[PDB]
């Protein structure tokens, strides 16, 4: 029988009111007999109706999988509203619900420090630039890279690590080549999260 | 580009404690749907957020207990 | 129905050779009814007999948890044997199959790098102290931190993370007083993976100009 | 730590000795823990013992 995933919007979303946070409701395992889906959205218990089915797909493992996004308020989800998707399909005997709403505890603000390269790492081609953010509740955050105002390319970023005082850090390691550190060239650590003022901090790194 | 000034007036009118919910969303959706874009410009300038912050603030004074 | 959990040997076990690994094969969700659970191993196909089932376990929730630990031999791990883990139970249509062994892949030695706090971290009552450790592969490693020949245990390291060139790297960050930072108290990172000679290498770290 | 270097070296060189076959490699390592290294039987495999029967995992190595 088909199976659902109901998934929270982007941190990034959330947080930015420029960009459209979503949530989105997966049904996997939709058989080729019974393909279509039916869902119902409500949020704080009232349905809605602007939510958009996106096509069917066919996966590789000879399923569908048929997803509805549903567009939401940034502050309805910062404040903690619920999201139900009920999903309705022959296959199914009854409908399956499932819900989800921002995670709850005490908000904790990110600390971000910007690490330079080891000097031992100074004799490879491309060198190491190091974003530190500790101590930060819930764990949903986002972090990218920039210089002179531009993003930056080649950066990975660890997931969210629970640290002994029950608060959440991670660590950002953008690679440049190590003629653009030498240069002088300065790079920013962008960390968003609910915790921060403007739910946004930058903090800056350069040789000197 | 980031609009640093659209996105402080979103996260301070979101945390104005004296406005109700439906004030605060209301103030927030004319950041983004052109009520607040009073210059028909189609983009919030500094001026129109500042001033709109400042017309929510303005309220979150007056219903201070 | 039962379900079953085959795990890996610990990264430090299959590497030093006076630590013993284990894989461990989990069923969960076992009734009351049909509690009956048999086992069978498998090492690349052939069965094997030396693996110990430890008694059943009832969990707070009225289900049994029946385990079965079968020891490997290092070498085996580390060149690559795959071990199988087959479930018997009543409650079940057919036996449950489970297979893991370690990663596939041209192995590539670990880089390992230790950076001092930052200098805004300097202002905080306690400092991080962070050990880089990049370009390894496969992604099984263990990274601990030392002081005086001793383990410093107030550290925290991330999972390993899948870098750009099909490589991994994480980070180890452990938190100290920053007075025994500034005491120039010297602090380890030791690593260990099986591209590193005698499995195992140290970077120092202490305050520096 | 309070970690037998040699003892682990051994292992690491025996463990890519490249002339060696399954069993041979299998039984070298074997007598690191086994009691079969520790030529005085003294519960500790010393520094003696551990270069000695690399020595011998060595020589057979080198005359395959
Ligand atoms: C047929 O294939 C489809 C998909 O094809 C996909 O195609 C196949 C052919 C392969 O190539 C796959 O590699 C490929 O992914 C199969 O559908 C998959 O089905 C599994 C379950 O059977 C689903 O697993 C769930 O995954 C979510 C996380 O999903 C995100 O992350 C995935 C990476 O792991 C990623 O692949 C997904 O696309 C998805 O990506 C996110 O997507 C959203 C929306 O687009 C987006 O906004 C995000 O940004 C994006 N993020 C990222 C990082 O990509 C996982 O959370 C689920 O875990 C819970 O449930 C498990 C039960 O299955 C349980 O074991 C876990 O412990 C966990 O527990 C839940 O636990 C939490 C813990 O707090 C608890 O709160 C919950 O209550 C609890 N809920 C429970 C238990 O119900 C889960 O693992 C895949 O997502 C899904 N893939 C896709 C693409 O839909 C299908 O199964 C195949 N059919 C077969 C084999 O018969
Ligand atoms: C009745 O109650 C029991 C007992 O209750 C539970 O435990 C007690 C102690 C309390 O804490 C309760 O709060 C709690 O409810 C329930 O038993 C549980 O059943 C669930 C299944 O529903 C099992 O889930 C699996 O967990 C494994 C991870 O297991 C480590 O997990 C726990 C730590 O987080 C720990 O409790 C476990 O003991 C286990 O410990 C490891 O143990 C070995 C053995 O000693 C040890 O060597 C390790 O060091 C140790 N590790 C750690 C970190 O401690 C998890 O892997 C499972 O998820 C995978 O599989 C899913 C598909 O089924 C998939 O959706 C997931 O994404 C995930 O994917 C797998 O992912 C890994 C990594 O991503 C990958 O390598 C695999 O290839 C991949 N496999 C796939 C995709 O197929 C799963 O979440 C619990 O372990 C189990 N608890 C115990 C103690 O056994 C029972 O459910 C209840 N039944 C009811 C109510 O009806
Ligand atoms: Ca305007
Ligand atoms: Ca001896
Ligand atoms: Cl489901
Ligand atoms: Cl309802
Ligand atoms: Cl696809
Ligand atoms: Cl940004
Ligand atoms: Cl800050």
């Amino acid at each position: 029988g088909p199976s659902v995933f109901l998934f929270p919007p982007k941190p990034k979303d959330t947080l930015m009111i420029s960009r459209t946070p979503e949530v989105t409701c997966v049904v996997v395992d939709v058989s080729h007999e019974d393909p279509e889906v039916k869902f119902n959205w409500y949020v704080d218990g009232v349905e809605v109706h602007n939510a958009k089915t996106k096509p069917r797909e066919e996966q590789y493992n000879s399923t569908y999988r048929v997803v509805s996004v549903l567009t939401v308020l940034h502050q309805d989800w910062l404040n903690g509203k619920e999201y139900k998707c009920k999903v309705s399909n022959k296959a199914l005997p009854a409908p399956i619900e499932k819900t989800i709403s921002k995670a709850k505890g005490q908000p904790r603000e990110p600390q971000v420090y910007t690490l330079p390269p080891s000097r031992e790492e100074m004799t490879k081609n491309q060198v190491s630039l190091t974003c530190l953010v500790k101590g930060f509740y819930p764990s949903d955050i986002a972090v990218e890279w920039e210089s002179n105002g531009q993003p930056e390319n080649n950066y990975k970023t660890t997931p969210p690590v629970l640290d002994s005082d029950g608060s959440f850090f991670l660590y950002s390691k953008l690679t440049v080549d190590k003629s653009r550190w030498q240069q002088g060239n300065v790079f920013s650590c962008s960390v968003m999260h609910e915790a921060l003022h403007n739910h946004y901090t930058q903090k800056s790194l350069s040789l000197s | 580009k980031l609009n640093k000034e659209q996105q402080n007036a979103f996260y301070e009118i979101l945390h104005l404690p004296n406005l109700n919910e439906e004030q605060r969303k209301a103030f927030i959706q004319s950041l983004i749907d052109g009520g607040g874009d009073t210059n028909g410009n189609g983009y919030l300038d500094a001026e129109e957020s500042a001033n709109l912050l400042a017309e929510a603030k303005k309220l979150n004074d007056a219903r201070a207990p």
